RNA sequence: AAUUCUUGGACCGGCGCAAGACGGACCAGAGCGAAAGCAUUUGCCAAGAAUGUUUUCAUUAAUCAAGAACGAAAGUCGGAGGUUCGAAGACGAUCAGAUACCGUCGUAGUUCCGACCAUAAACGAUGCCGACCGGCGAUGCGGCGGCGUUAUUCCCAUGACCCGCCGGGCAGCUUCCGGGAAACCAAAGUCUUUGGGUUCCGGGGGGAGUAUGGUUGCAAAGCUGAAACUUAAAGGAAUUGA
């Protein structure tokens, strides 16, 4: 094809590209709020953690880290949070 | 085996390798285990044990790695012992021990923020053990043997939010968390504990002063409620009094009389508020109402049985007491609520509620 | 390494114009390529073109007409004096009717018709014809 | 492509458009500022300081929260380190092959991988040297090099 | 066929023992390594590309005279070892002859440790870095999303398949991208419409990688390296014949 808008491409194509060749490069990763169920509390959680992100004064371990995105606890409910 | 400096170093180094993929899970309390039993010296051994002590039983709920599942009857004794070790040595030697100076080592852990909340670190385990007892009893054939066999582990839960309630040295006003804890497992308990403790006619047969300190656990309910009542309303949070206040009604209720409890009903107004409370709590409150008019029942008001009991055995999903129901809509929220399931000793029974429905009308 | 980003730039927009491309997107947008674009436009061998800023080196969109049989560059950046321009002119572009010399003098960015009618000498960019 | 190797690897961090601080975070300025100091102080260098900051906290930039960067911030207060944390860690890199080559001598690729270590060092001590974070008489020889932590 | 081995029991079958090599099939247009090269199990030691990242430093980079590390095989010196194979040798055949191919033995060597050696059709006969320019289906490593099948029965959650996407890597098929003397090549393209950066290096065939000096080596030999003289061709791809 000759004729394409590279300057308006519809956005399945940009999510599709790296992230790096996008016509303006922007994350893959997302910033969460994930709580345990016993506690009452809500803390940030970065989607590619790479460290175990603990719940105040060693409750439990929350995360653990991966090659890519990090495991969240059984047990836990999410929100990607938004920006 | 040297100056603290080779056990705050490799204390440094076994709780590091903790959630990481390559855990080893098991025989990392082993080196939790083989940092105690190789620790035979004052302040290397006899004196800082505390700081490993809170991280032996840590790692011990961490060999699990889902929040869904139970410990194992092997899993589950060690941790009951491993939680009396700690306070073995936290009775016969009052002070704080992650922190708050006497000398210099291996205590004064101020650098670390507050040297207070990782000291209220023993409220979270005894708390945290509160809740995994829950799942015992939730994962078990209730109409089995085996329910009884797990069901002997509760005079030894009982008693370390009894042994962990007398020590007042907090760090009344911030107590209240272990108090509700402790009168979780007092508000279902039923006359012949409450009552036959009483009943035995206080002559040459219950007046000597300890022979009376099987006299203290009827009404802790007296003491121990109202200061989750008027702190706790003075305080910030909302949870304990909300669900201190349902405990205290149900246990004026089934071994007290009618009057005493429905007046605690009507002065929190639990009648117009409990709508945007809870899941957790808005059971704890169907529990109550239907005990109100059981308890009447009992006494003799044959009709304000009736009139109460309607709204609760008129549904078909009269499981709002028990173990949920029957047919689908969104299978991955009903795994939200075999969670909630409460526990099987705890059920007011429903062949007995049907027959005071068609007894009463 | 990209030593010259203007190279990469015109050598981008040459290879899309044989292939028959109507837009291309050239990259590491800069100050020297926006200028010789403008310059490039004035005289109409591309359209419209419209510069994409990320908080880095910005992007170029440049609408291509299909009136553009070559865009090169000269390096080194060699030193164009005024008289010399005619044996440039003469060995570079086609013939003497179309076809333009960019080159880098003290006013600014400009053709060698303009720099011959301004009396300037300075630092030969490249050639559009 | 890799400064000593073949590869030609596209991977790393991708940082938004957006310069601007999310809503949800209440950490300010000031209070990053001294937790900053606090991890530092506990002995950290400005690489894992970063991390465990924004896996923990959600700092996607302690550049844009605050006005500064981590290291700018630590030499500010006085905690940053003598010689840089890149230029340490490829230091304590060619101690650990150098010792590890002392006792196996048959160690042909060893010796070769040292060679490309070494030659990385002195490629970034002249950098430093010129920037001035060195002084001018700083020379990495491996026999006073294991004492340089 | 003979040389050779054997009734002082060879070859063959059985049970043991010792030695020194080598790692079959699985093993692929698969993987890793700067290249030479690299395969039984397990442990220890240090290194490494790729992917992942809303971490850090902020031009620290690309290619390189001098100088330097590694460099199959054969070869050299000293020590240990010598099962198999085997330059020279010794014979047995073959042939007109056979100093060869074929056969029976067989020394240096083939193997390990420590010192030299520095060349190979060391090959992709194809410097390294960067950009742009078609399509398609696989393949190895990492990440991401997704019906369903299956193992942990107790399934959350992990592996094995299944269907796509993104980034690096070994390759493949296809085409009037384009190039080329053609063979062929997504580079050997973007080249008379000739300039992104940089190192090495060729100038008709022989003489000749020869002589001479200098330099490295214990030696073999390596690196650098002409001239007189001789000659109209030598050569590369492709076509038709024989």
């Amino acid at each position: 094809p000759l004729a394409k808008d590279l300057l308006h491409p519809s956005p399945e194509e940009e999510k599709r590209k790296h992230k790096k060749k996008r016509l303006v490069q922007s994350p893959n990763s997302y910033f969460m709020d994930v709580k345990c169920p016993g506690c009452y509390k809500i803390t940030t959680v970065f989607s590619h953690a790479q460290t175990v992100v603990l719940c105040v004064g060693c409750s439990t371990v929350l995360c653990q880290p991966t090659g890519g995105k990090a495991r969240l606890t059984e047990g836990c409910s999410f929100r990607r949070k938004q920006h | 085996e040297i100056t603290h400096a080779v056990v705050i170093k490799k204390l440094n180094e076994i709780l590091q390798a903790r959630g990481k993929k390559g855990t080893d899970r098991a025989a990392q309390i082993e080196l939790l285990q083989l940092l105690v039993q190789i620790a035979s010296e004052n302040n290397l051994g006899e004196g800082v044990i505390v700081k490993i002590k809170f991280n032996i039983i840590a790692s011990l709920y961490d060999y699990n790695p889902n929040l869904a599942t139970y410990m194992k009857p092997e899993m589950w004794q060690k941790c009951l012992d491993c939680i009396n070790e700690l306070m073995d040595i936290l009775f016969a030697n009052p002070n704080i021990f992650v922190g708050e100076n006497i000398l210099e080592e291996s205590e004064n852990l101020q650098n670390v923020d507050q040297p207070l909340r990782v000291r209220g670190c023993i409220l979270t385990l005894v708390e945290r053990m509160d809740e995994e007892f829950t799942k015992i009893m939730q994962n078990t054939d209730p109409h089995s043997q085996e329910y009884v066999e797990h069901l002997k582990d509760e005079a030894q839960v009982c008693a370390i939010i009894e042994r962990v309630q007398r020590y007042l040295e907090e760090k009344t006003e911030e107590i209240c968390r272990v108090y509700l804890r402790r009168i979780l497992h007092t508000y279902y308990k039923f006359d012949y504990k409450a009552h036959q403790r009483q009943l035995t006619p206080p002559e040459g047969s219950s007046k000597s002063e300890q022979d009376q300190a099987e006299n203290e656990g009827e009404d802790s309910a007296v003491l121990m409620e109202r200061l989750c009542k008027y702190i706790y309303a003075k305080d910030r949070t909302d949870r304990i009094r909300t669900c201190a206040i349902l405990c205290h009604i149900y246990h004026h209720a089934l071994h007290s009389r009618w009057y005493q409890a429905r007046d605690l009903m009507l002065m929190s107004h639990l009648q117009d508020n409990i709508q945007h409370a809870d899941p957790p709590v808005q059971i704890l409150y169907n529990r109550t109402m239907v005990q109100l008019g059981i308890c009447a029942f009992r006494q003799g008001l044959t009709k304000d049985a009736h009139n109460a009991l309607l709204d609760i055995q008129s549904s078909g999903r009269a499981k709002e007491l028990l173990g949920q129901g029957l047919l689908l809509r969104s299978l991955q929220e009903r795994n939200q609520e075999q969670e909630k399931v409460e526990r099987r000793r705890q059920e007011p029974f429903h062949l007995h509620i049907n027959l005071e429905l068609l007894e009463c009308v | 390494v990209r030593m010259n980003v203007l190279a990469d730039a015109l050598k981008s927009i040459n290879n899309a114009e044989k292939r028959g491309k109507r837009q291309v997107l050239i990259r590491p947008c800069s100050k020297v390529i926006v200028r010789f674009l403008t310059v490039m436009m004035k005289h109409g061998y591309i359209g419209e073109f419209e510069i994409i800023d990320d908080h880095r080196a910005g992007k170029i969109v440049v609408n291509l007409t299909g009136r553009l049989n070559k865009c090169g560059v000269i390096s080194p950046r060699f030193d164009v004096q005024l008289k010399d321009l005619e044996k440039w002119q003469n060995n570079l572009l086609p013939s003497r009717q179309f076809g333009f010399i960019v080159l880098t003098t003290s006013a600014g960015i400009m053709d060698h018709e303009e720099a011959r009618r301004k009396h300037t000498g300075g630092k030969i960019l490249g050639f559009f014809f | 492509g890799r400064m000593h190797a073949p590869g030609k690897g596209l991977s790393q961090s991708a940082l938004p458009y957006r310069r601007s601080v999310p809503t949800w975070l209440k950490l300010t300025s000031d209070d990053v500022k001294e937790q900053i100091y606090k991890l530092a102080k506990k002995g950290l260098t400005p690489s894992q300081i970063g991390v465990i900051l924004r896996d923990s906290h959600g700092v996607a930039q302690v550049r844009f929260v605050t006005g500064n960067k981590i290291l700018r911030i630590l030499k500010s207060k006085g905690l940053a380190p003598d010689l840089p944390e890149d230029l340490y860690h490829l230091i304590k890199k060619a101690v650990a092959v150098r010792k590890h080559l002392e006792r196996n001598r048959k160690d042909k690729d060893a010796k070769f991988r040292l060679i490309l270590i070494e030659s990385r060092i002195h490629r970034l001590a002249r950098y430093y040297k010129t920037k001035r974070v060195l002084p001018p008489n700083w020379k990495y020889e491996s026999s006073t090099a294991s004492a340089l932590v």
